[PDB]
């Protein structure tokens, strides 16, 4: 038994090592990056890396970049990440089915029905020059855009179209459509407005992840 | 073996009708939903249509509303496409796909020619 | 992998000394160390014990209470105190290292020598051995007095070989399979009471003492070792 | 006595049943929310025993005098760790990043042994001071008999009432918290179907401050009076309530106990 | 033009070839023998300290050691006669989708997301492990690299391609293609001069080592093959699907023989076992549970719970005498 | 596409021809294999609690 015993003290200083590694893991927050081409998604920013840190508090987001288009089989690994953050451009019309189409996919999946999306309308500065200047309609590829009306709860940006209003809050409906038909509350979705020269983008991804944290625990409690 | 067949293409001048089928065999008919998938002559795959198991879930795309019409039959194992008023801008490859699991609601058919269940495909003419 | 330790000289009764054993080109930290004593006359004997993440100590019934062990990993240092001595304390020291898993292999390197001049189971070997020419079938046994099964199939015995101006090296462990980096021409097998040890093929690098030891209760005990002449 | 002896039986009975289930979700699981819980049922378990005791088995010298040192400082257990689960709850609403770091199992285990060691001095000092006494004792063994007005009164003054106004100041102020967020939700609603719970908030903190107020004051109440039976039995029916609230509300605790009642 | 005629000829008269040689079936043979009866197991052994899920594992040449892959970074392996823990190896990449253990037990392999799998030692002189040799050659992912010696390794990857290494050097040398979706899995004749692969476009491949050409396939499925596993007497295999099945193909006939389908089950399956006479298969579900089938006459009997979660990995010891399953709750649990 | 259709074509011509044998001469031999190892099958019937490893 002397040489059984020996056995047993080095099991106990492996589970005492973990038990270390135990408290370093549970303390960070895990991203996860999204998009298609022609959207910017770099310019914020077979495996990517990219750590930050705000007010003493670690990020991990990762971009994936080396495989091929079907993405059905190794997206089931990222079923326990804090939240997706999703990319479009909104200045181009040809290529808006696309991203609805693939936002409503991610959104109706099975094994992700509990993971919110922060959602980034990028390249908001290209519209507004196209709207000004106009050589392209809406109406001809949305034939709904021929009725719509702003909603009260605009916050025009100060000396703007009412018009450039108008045509970003039918784009973001569009999508919310979509994001508030099939939520059972237990996620959400969170828009924003993202030009190309912003500089504070990573105050908004901390709170949403504290506004995230927030609504789980208050939820449980029978208090939401 | 899963199988599809394409029929029902031709030359017509603008202004005009024509169906389209899709003939179905070697899996159950009635657990899976059917999608129509058109590519440009020049340019990628496009979504179209949408059908669903039941048989009242249709969808449709912003630049074909009105005019196009998709139902099934599922006694027989038919896919059907009814479209009339077609304008020059239709000289396009339709496909007849299907989503890869049974008793879902996502799939992911548009792909670079890497898909398995999808069909041969069939021509349209419409310019002349 | 290498062992290098310092101290030692001439001492008065009454004294004190402090021995250093320095490692490098292993892991230290994982490791468990020993003290091993040869009197200029006798056969080896045990000192002292101390195990990984310093959780336990051990010491033979003939110093406990005079002697000192101790370890600082960062340094890679091993220590030991001595209180007065006698003048049976005049010995060379070794230094051993042991690792503890299924299927390890304990004893397997050992020290240089450290000169310090001053002034139960019973294994018992026995009628050393006559001179023997290259090229003949040698047999030596080593007689325990308690069974060594214990109850679940392991039987604890070690062979070693001590070269003339050398260091032991380690041979057979556990009585079954042999080591690394020897020749497969060494056998070994017995009964539960009985042991034997089989050489095939003779040369003339195979000259030296051969012990048999036991590790199954902690105070451990040696042989008294049989040299082959030639 | 009639009452008290189904008393004594539902007591221990409702409550070991309980601690059986939370031990057993303990081990495959790993939580700060359970430790607590287990505390609870077994400060439930220790009164409903002790009171039990003194009555039935000691039916009609010092015998009293150690006896109302251990119901006594039973009962104060039942309220402290009931205070220990409301400000966990706290720190993880107002705190959100600075709780995942710093809460761990080792910061668990202080809490819980340094609270009984507070309830021991609580029942077991006041007899060695002279001041907290009575005299003339006899037969005929009550709880007014063998301890002075003096000592129960006081406790209360200086430990329910600034214990009292820290449980309803962490109740209202999460109740400002929710409220805001559920407006959030209804006006991003509103804009998917152009193109309640709040008062489920509201009237979940009333049951908590229901069970939890009238928990010291009818025997306060009683003390006010003596410087009775019917205000003993409402206060250790309390100790049947809280089983139920902070053990039946959560899924987790339930769905084990349905699975393997009979089954 | 032509080419589309003369492959329809071509399967027309491959499917009549193979239907004109169709007399009987398993299931009117096998009605005279008696059945087995009911089985009922009992877990023996829990172990626990993984921190995240477990995507595979993989038992020891003598049925005494076992090693697990975790998705937070480790690699530990186990002793489960006493539930000791041996080593503990941290990796450079969280994400891992497989694990082997060498024949002799002097290796251990593992790849994942970065499209490597690399070679770890375990007997060193300086008392620790460490990284023996790296292989990067592949596009995709990496879903399976299985030893099949001391020197050689099998690989397939989620780019549509097989391939035999050489640990010595480094260098591929050949490469087995004719899938169109990603191989998911594969498995090693007792021989080890043959084996199959199982693809995401419902269909199955015999290959041959030496020469590096396919011999024949089998296609009967209707959905994507996510398990297979081989027959101990080494002429069938059996394999599980998504839409909720299992079929057994004969070599020596190339058709299916028997359909282990029932209702009310409407989950697909993540991994399929034998045991040692060849009488059970077992089956895993994404429904938390785990189904023993008759292998001669498609009839349940018997049933596994006590996963709070879908399971992901199982195995049999090379004895006969335990099964070993690992789901994502980070559980690992020993029947017999 | 042309080269991917030739190559389709010219796999399926080796597989016409293979030989093949009846569904029961093959079947008999699983039946018979099956049979004469039942004996060696700790799993079909329990093991001993004296001789189990595992308890
Ligand atoms: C699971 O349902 C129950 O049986 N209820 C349990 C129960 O025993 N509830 C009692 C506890 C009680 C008894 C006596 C005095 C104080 C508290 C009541 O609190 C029931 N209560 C009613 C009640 C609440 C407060 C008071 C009260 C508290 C202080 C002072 C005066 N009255 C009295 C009765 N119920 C409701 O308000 C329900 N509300 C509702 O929508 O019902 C239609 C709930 C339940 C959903 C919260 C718990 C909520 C505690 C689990």
């Amino acid at each position: 038994s002397a040489e059984d015993k020996a056995a047993v003290e080095r099991s106990k200083m492996i589970e005492k090592q973990l038990q270390k590694d135990k408290q370093v893991y549970r303390a960070t927050h895990r991203l996860l990056l999204l998009g298609a081409d022609n959207s910017g998604k770099s310019t914020i920013v077979g495996i990517f890396e990219t750590k930050f840190q705000v007010d003493k508090v670690n990020f991990h987001m990762f971009d994936v970049g080396g495989q091929r288009d079907e993405r059905r089989k190794w997206i089931q690994c990222f079923n326990d990440v804090t939240a997706i953050i999703f990319v479009v451009d909104s200045s181009d019309y040809n290529r808006l089915q696309e991203a609805l189409n693939d936002f409503k996919s991610i959104w109706n999946n099975r094994w992700l029905r509990t993971i919110s999306v922060i959602l980034f309308l990028n390249k908001q500065d290209l519209l507004a020059e196209k709207v000004l200047a106009g050589k392209s309609k809406i109406e001809d590829y949305f034939p709904e855009f021929a009725r719509y009306t702003t909603p009260e709860d605009a916050t025009p940006e100060p000396g703007e179209d009412p018009r450039v209003t108008r045509a970003k809050y039918f784009i973001r409906d569009e999508f919310l459509r979509i994001s508030t038909a099939s939520g059972d509350g237990r996620h959400y979705c969170y828009p924003h407005f993202t030009c190309a020269v912003d500089t504070e983008n990573a105050r908004r991804i901390f709170n949403d992840c504290r506004d995230i944290i927030q609504r789980m625990h208050l939820r449980q409690y029978e208090l939401l | 073996q899963v199988q599809l067949q394409e029929s029902g293409g031709g030359l017509v001048q603008p202004g005009g009708s024509l169906r389209l089928s899709c003939a179905a065999s070697g899996f159950t008919f009635s657990n899976y939903k059917m999608n129509w998938v058109r590519q440009a002559p020049g340019k990628g795959l496009e979504w179209v249509s949408d059908i669903s198991q039941s048989g009242a879930s249709i969808s449709y795309t912003g630049s074909v509303k009105g005019r196009f019409t998709i139902s099934r039959d599922n006694a027989k194992n038919t896919l059907y496409l009814q479209m009339n008023s077609l304008k020059p801008e239709d000289t396009a490859v339709y496909y007849c796909a299907r989503c890869p699991a049974p008793f879902t609601r996502d799939c992911f058919d548009v792909t670079s020619t890497t898909y398995a269940y999808r069909g041969q495909g069939t021509q349209v003419t419409v310019s002349s | 992998v290498q062992l290098v330790e310092s101290g030692g000289g001439l001492v008065q009764p009454g004294g004190s000394r402090k021995l250093s054993c320095s490692a490098s080109g292993f892991a230290f930290s994982s490791f468990g160390m020993h003290w091993v004593r040869q009197a200029p006359e006798k056969g080896l004997e045990w000192v002292a014990y101390i195990s990984s993440g310093s959780g336990t100590i051990y010491y033979a019934d003939t110093v406990k209470g005079r002697f000192t062990i101790s370890r600082d990993d960062p340094k890679n240092t091993l220590f030991l105190q001595m209180t007065s001595l006698r003048s049976e304390d005049t010995a060379m020291y070794y230094c051993v290292r042991s690792i503890y898993y299924y299927g390890s292999s304990p004893f397997d390197f050992w020290g240089q020598g450290t000169t310090l001049t001053v002034s139960d189971i019973v294994m018992t070997q026995a009628t050393s051995s006559v001179p023997v020419t290259p090229g003949e079938s040698v047999s030596i046994s080593c007689r325990s007095s308690k069974s060594l099964l214990h109850s679940n199939g392991n039987t604890y015995l070690y062979w070693f070989l001590q070269r003339p101006g050398q260091s032991p090296q380690l041979l057979i462990y556990r009585m079954s399979n042999l080591a690394s980096g020897v020749p497969d021409r060494f056998s070994g097998s017995g009964s539960g009471t009985a042991f034997t040890l089989t050489i095939s093929r003779l040369e003339a690098e195979d000259v030296g003492v051969y012990y048999c030891m036991q590790h199954l209760e902690y105070p451990l005990t040696f042989g008294a070792g049989t040299k082959l002449e030639l | 006595g009639v009452i008290l002896a189904v008393l004594a039986s539902l007591i221990i009975a409702t409550n070991t049943l309980v601690a059986v289930a939370v031990l057993l979700l303990i081990h495959k699981n790993d939580g700060v929310s359970l430790c607590f819980t287990l505390n609870l049922a077994v400060a439930d378990t220790l009164i409903g025993v002790a009171i039990s005791g003194l009555l039935t088995d000691q039916l009609s010298k010092t015998l009293c005098s150690l006896r109302m040192a251990f119901v006594t400082s039973s009962a104060a257990a039942s309220v402290l760790t009931v205070m220990l689960i409301t400000f966990d709850r706290y720190l993880a609403i107002k705190q959100p990043f600075r709780y995942l770091k710093i809460m761990s199992g080792f910061v668990a285990g202080a809490c819980i042994a340094g609270l009984w060691l507070v309830s021991y001095l609580i029942g077991f000092l006041p007899l060695g001071i002279p001041m907290f006494q009575q005299t003339a004792y006899k037969g005929q063994c009550s709880f007014f008999a063998v301890f002075h007005p003096h000592f129960v009164l006081t406790l209360s003054c200086v430990g329910f009432f600034p214990a009292m106004l820290l449980f309803v100041f962490f109740y209202c102020d999460m109740l400002k918290i929710a409220s805001m967020h559920s407006q959030q939700i209804r006006k991003m609603e509103h804009a998917g179907a152009m193109a309640p719970s709040d008062f489920k908030a509201l009237r979940t903190v009333s049951v908590l401050i229901g069970s939890f107020a009238l928990s010291w004051t009818p025997f306060l109440i009683t003390g006010i009076v003596q410087v009775e039976r019917y205000l003993w039995l409402l206060g250790v029916g309390n100790s049947l309530l809280n089983p139920l609230i902070y053990a039946y509300w959560q899924k987790e605790v339930r769905l084990q106990l349905y699975h393997m009642a009979l089954g | 033009d032509q080419l589309r005629q003369e492959a329809e000829q071509l399967k027309n008269q491959i499917r009549d070839a193979r239907k004109a040689c169709a007399d009987a079936t398993l299931s009117q043979i096998t009605n005279n023998i008696d059945p087995v009866g009911r089985i009922q197991m009992r877990t023996r052994r829990t172990l626990r300290g993984h921190l995240a899920k477990i995507y595979a594992m993989h038992w020891g040449t003598d049925s005494r050691l076992l090693v697990s892959a975790s998705q937070d970074g480790k690699l530990i392996i186990w002793d489960s006669y006493t539930t000791n823990k041996v080593h503990a190896i941290p990796l450079r990449s969280s994400w891992v989708m497989t694990c082997a253990y060498a024949p002799s037990g002097n290796y251990v392999a593992c790849g994942g997301l970065d499209n490597i799998c690399s070679i770890y030692n375990l007997k060193t002189r300086e008392g620790n492990v460490r990284v023996s040799r790296e292989l990067a050659g592949h596009t995709g992912y990496l879903s399976c690299c299985r030893f099949l010696d001391d020197n050689q390794i099998v690989t397939s990857s989620g780019d549509t391609t097989c391939a035999l290494w050489d640990i010595e050097t480094g260098q591929q040398t050949t490469t087995f293609t004719g899938h169109t979706g990603d191989v998911m899995s594969l498995s090693l004749a007792p021989d080890t001069r043959l084996f199959v692969s199982g693809a995401c476009d419902a269909s199955a491949k015999l290959w041959d080592v030496r020469e590096g050409m396919c011999r024949q396939t089998f296609t009967g499925h209707e959905s994507d093959i996510n398990a297979i596993c081989f027959f101990p007497n080494g002429n069938a295999f059996a394999t599980g699907s998504d839409d909720a099945t299992c079929r057994l193909f004969d070599l020596r006939a190339d058709q299916e023989l028997m359909t282990y389908s029932h209702d009310n089950i409407i989950c697909g399956i993540t991994s399929v076992s034998f045991s040692k006479s060849g009488r059970l298969l077992l089956a895993g579900y994404d429904d938390f549970n785990c189904n023993v089938w008759d292998a001669l006459k498609a009839d349940r009997a018997g049933v596994l719970a006590g996963h709070d979660n879908r399971v992901s990995c199982l195995g049999v010891t090379d004895d006969g005498m335990a099964v070993a399953t690992g789901s994502w709750d980070s559980f690992l649990k020993i029947w017999n | 596409s042309i080269a991917q259709a030739r190559k389709l074509v010219e796999q399926l011509k080796m597989e016409a021809n293979i030989d093949r044998i009846k569904v029961s001469k093959a079947a008999a031999d699983l039946m018979a294999y099956c049979e004469a190892h039942a004996k060696e099958d700790p799993l079909l019937t329990p093991v001993p609690a004296s001789e189990n490893p595992f308890r």
